């Protein structure tokens, strides 16, 4: 028997066996009987029918063909099962492996397409090149326990449903409160008869070491050293005077003031999250932000209602959570 | 032993759990006679018991204290009406703690879980005690029979609550969203019915298998259900929202979802209560079962009409397709 | 035919930790100030060492409770035991006629 | 031997030392602790006046 | 067999002392133990002078 | 004392977390049981054939 017509008339299922002709059918609905028969027997290529409408638009519209419609010839055939067959071939479901395709080109229904040589060659061209790259990234991924849904969403190559809540909204102003509870610093905390040499509350708060809402601002770490070690040097830089006492208690009370903070914040980040406070402002800074930034936004705003959030903040949270699922997954 | 029971409480809430009128009586509440304003307000029983408080699913109890105390505004002194709200509120506590503790004593059963029992047994804790009071019945004989079946009927849930894996969260969800419960008529409520029991065990079967934690559902139950009424009636736009993280939580897919809603046709197309959650649960049940399209499945519920041949064509075609799919799917 | 059997799944669980606070403001007591110092430190030492007491028979409860829902837990299995120990006595029975 | 575990677990019950024990200890000094609470707690507003 | 051994991890979840106290309990302190050292650092550095 | 007692509260805690894990971890092996144990089932269906 012949390959084709073994795939399709497989066994007698219907009336008709299936059919290889001209002319086209409604696919998005098929209500006509013909067509939804049509499409039925098709479908009858073993995947499942919803799974046939996820991949039919995009086989129309690499084909060309008008956007409800699809024909019974071979290109759709083949397409089709271009689609199907080869991420079987690794076992990956004919779904995943549009996640894979974008992965790799942005683009789902590239398979869809028909093979190409193109001289101007890229190394979104070489079917056989795009082939072995499967091959090898499903090897990689089983290898690490991974999943394609997973590793999309953490790419970012979908976003994950997440809508505000009451509890985030608790959160925030949680975190606000304990904040303008004693830990915001002040300038009377400068206030000392030691400190009579110059209004270092203002001067540090010119020179870019205090926010006068009472936070520090932040510091870059660097491999070699230590928090204390540049804020020394920070307050070195502006030399403001030479006195090595009200230097050190000065740096004393900086490097107090910031651990409270940024415990504060660290705690919290960890209970809600279940990560470490030892790993939070690392991780913050991986995720391309910083305590002082977050806390500044927080008194900036400190939103009252589920609707008073600023959309900067829910996307933070957003991208946390994102970050904590990778972390979490990898033994970080 | 239960004359002893009831005797027992009586004489420790007559031990200086029950307010007292001097407990106002200070130099900083001269401003009022405000245990007889708050007496002669629903405030107060002059016994010394604060009155019920019926709590609400977004608020608690100092927040709504501090209503009540708005509501009567008898005075503009933030400072005066916080002492005020926190006497009220150590006092209730104590009183509500005790009655608590002995009922769990008797019955084994959480201090937690007490009061909302209580009040879906239809009863509080400040009627409750005031009865006591009003009674203190010192023989077998002396009892009133209102308690006698009070504590009959509290023996009833006790052994309901105690067989079902109940939990405070759900009872107190089940306090204040009956709809959400989609419990057909509130009013229903005041006796334990077979319908309420069945919504509970379809309840606690989806809680115990769900995908995530249980608090994403109260989420996703207050999200699609508020949203018809933070904006009057409406909100359907967040039919996809709803929908796709509903899928989340069950694991499947937001078309189906939304499908199944438009053919339930309910505007919005949201699964707005637990009768929505188990129908559609359901509809997965039988799709995951049999790979058939829940388009099909749901219009299938219509075949018997015997109404006419191409539905039933169209049918019988869907469901052996989806049957040759099933055994492709199940034997290659 | 034979299929594995999935692993079940288990998650974290959020922990929330906001707190609020009221403002208080009292009038001028009867006594100086470190009189008072001294008795409300005492107190609060009272105090504290109350919560930390009762802390521990929760503790101590819920290592009983634990003990006791295992042992009871554990006494079922003999069921099957039995049903199986005597089942192979009648298949003794069966061998010896 | 399950003969042997069902009676351990009733002596078990039978220690003196009981769930009951500490069930009544922790109501009373609940109740004590929550009383001191609110009183200490009234003392030391003052003392911040 | 199994069926009692996550039944019994579940019961032991439910056990009323549990991770998440402590967690929080230990938030509260940290907190406090962190401000309560700048303190009285302060006053012992005065004692010295 | 505000150290000690932290300290103690984490010990508390660590130990917790690896009896939950260690029970979780066990959960595990039920699997390959009761894969064994039906397919000997099935071994005996065909001793009957």
């Amino acid at each position: 028997i012949a390959f084709f017509d073994r795939i399709f008339n497989r066994e007698q299922l219907f009336d008709q066996p299936f059919i290889l002709d001209g002319g086209s059918f409604t696919y998005l609905d098929a209500k006509g009987s013909d067509a939804k028969s049509v499409k039925q027997l098709c479908a009858g290529l073993n995947i499942s029918a919803v799974t046939f409408q996820f991949i039919a638009p995009l086989v129309q519209s690499a084909l060309g063909l008008e956007a409800g419609t699809l024909v019974r010839s071979f290109e759709v055939v083949s397409s089709l099962y271009r689609l199907v067959s080869i991420p079987q071939t690794f076992g990956l479901s004919t779904e995943d492996g549009l996640i894979l395709m974008n992965i790799l080109t942005d683009e789902m229904g590239y398979l869809a397409k028909q093979p190409a040589f193109d001289d101007k060659q890229t190394q979104d061209k070489d079917f056989l090149s795009i082939i072995l790259k499967m091959e090898a990234l499903s090897a990689w991924l089983t290898k690490n326990n991974l999943t394609p849904a997973s590793l999309a969403l953490l790419l970012g190559v979908t976003r994950l449903a997440v809508v505000p809540t009451n509890n985030m909204v608790t959160f925030f102003k949680g975190i606000a409160n304990g904040l303008s509870e004693n830990v915001c610093l002040t300038t009377d905390d400068f206030q000392r008869q030691e400190l009579e040499g110059a209004d270092w509350w203002t001067l540090l708060s010119t020179n870019q070491v205090i926010d006068d809402m009472g936070l520090v601002l932040d510091i870059h770490p660097v491999w070699g050293k230590s928090d204390e070690e540049m804020l020394m040097e920070k307050i070195q830089s502006i030399g403001v005077s030479n006195d090595n006492n009200t230097l050190s208690i000065i740096v004393q009370i900086l490097i107090q003031a910031k651990n409270a903070q940024e415990n504060l914040l660290s705690q919290t980040i960890s209970a809600e999250y279940g990560v470490e406070r030892s790993v939070v402002p690392l991780q913050l800074r991986w995720l391309g932000s910083n305590v002082y930034s977050v806390l500044n936004q927080v008194l900036n705003n400190t939103p009252t209602d589920i609707s008073s959030i600023v959309p900067k903040l829910s996307e933070l949270t957003y991208s946390l959570l994102i970050y904590t699922q990778l972390i979490n997954s990898l033994k970080l | 032993n239960m004359v002893t029971f009831f005797k027992g409480i009586a004489n420790g809430l007559s031990e200086n759990v029950c307010l007292t009128t001097d407990d106002f009586q200070r130099q900083e509440l001269e401003g009022a006679d405000w245990w007889t304003l708050l007496s002669t307000n629903q405030v107060i029983d002059d016994m010394g018991l604060v009155l019920d408080i019926h709590p609400v699913w977004g608020k608690s109890d100092e927040e709504m204290l501090m209503e009540k105390i708005q509501s009567i505004g008898v005075s503009n002194d933030n400072n005066t009406l916080s002492i005020i709200v926190q006497i009220l509120i150590q006092a209730k506590n104590a009183q509500e703690n005790l009655l608590s503790q002995t009922i769990s004593a008797e019955y084994g059963v959480e201090r937690s879980v007490v009061p909302l029992q209580l009040r879906w047994l239809g009863s509080n804790v400040y009627s409750v005690l005031n009865q006591v009071l009003n009674n203190t019945p010192t023989d077998i004989s002396s009892i009133v029979p209102k308690l006698s079946e009070l504590t009959y009927s509290l023996l009833i849930y006790t052994q309901l609550i105690n067989s079902l894996k109940l939990n405070k969260e759900f009872i107190f969800l089940r306090l204040t969203q009956p709809n959400w419960l989609g419990l057909t008529q509130p009013k229903l409520s005041t006796q334990l019915s077979l319908p309420e029991i069945y919504l509970i065990t379809c309840y606690q079967d989806w809680v115990v298998n769900a995908n995530k934690n249980e608090d994403s559902i109260h989420e996703y139950l207050e999200f699609a259900n508020i949203k018809k009424t933070e904006a009057e009636k409406t909100l359907v736009d967040n039919s996809e929202k709803c929908a796709e993280l509903l899928a989340e939580i069950l694991a499947w897919d937001a078309g189906e979802i939304l499908k199944a809603a438009s053919l339930l046709g309910l505007n919005p197309p949201q699964a707005t209560n637990v009768f929505e959650i188990d129908w559609i649960r359901r509809l997965q049940t039988l799709s995951e079962k049999t790979m058939i399209s829940t388009e099909y499945l749901w219009q299938m519920g219509d075949l018997t009409e015997n109404s006419e041949f191409s539905l039933k064509e169209g049918v019988g075609e869907a469901v052996m397709a989806a049957l040759k799919a099933q055994g492709d799917s199940d034997n290659v | 035919s034979i299929s594995p059997r999935g692993l079940m799944k288990q998650r974290y669980q959020r922990v929330v930790t906001a707190r609020n606070a009221s403002k208080m403001n009292f009038k001028v007591p009867n006594y100086r100030f470190e009189p008072m110092l001294n008795r409300s430190k005492s107190g609060v030492e009272t105090l504290i060492q109350f919560g930390s007491t009762l802390l521990s028979l929760l503790e101590r409860k819920d290592s009983l409770s634990f003990d006791a829902y295992q042992m009871i837990q554990s006494g079922d299995l003999y069921r099957f035991s039995i049903d199986l120990q005597q089942q192979d006595i009648d298949i003794n029975k069966a061998s010896l006629e | 031997q399950q003969q042997q575990a069902m009676a351990l677990l009733d002596y078990f019950s039978e220690r003196f030392t009981n769930e009951s024990l500490y069930t009544w200890l922790i109501s009373q000094l609940s109740s004590l602790y929550l009383q001191a609470y609110d009183a200490v707690l009234s003392l030391c507003l003052s003392a911040e006046a």
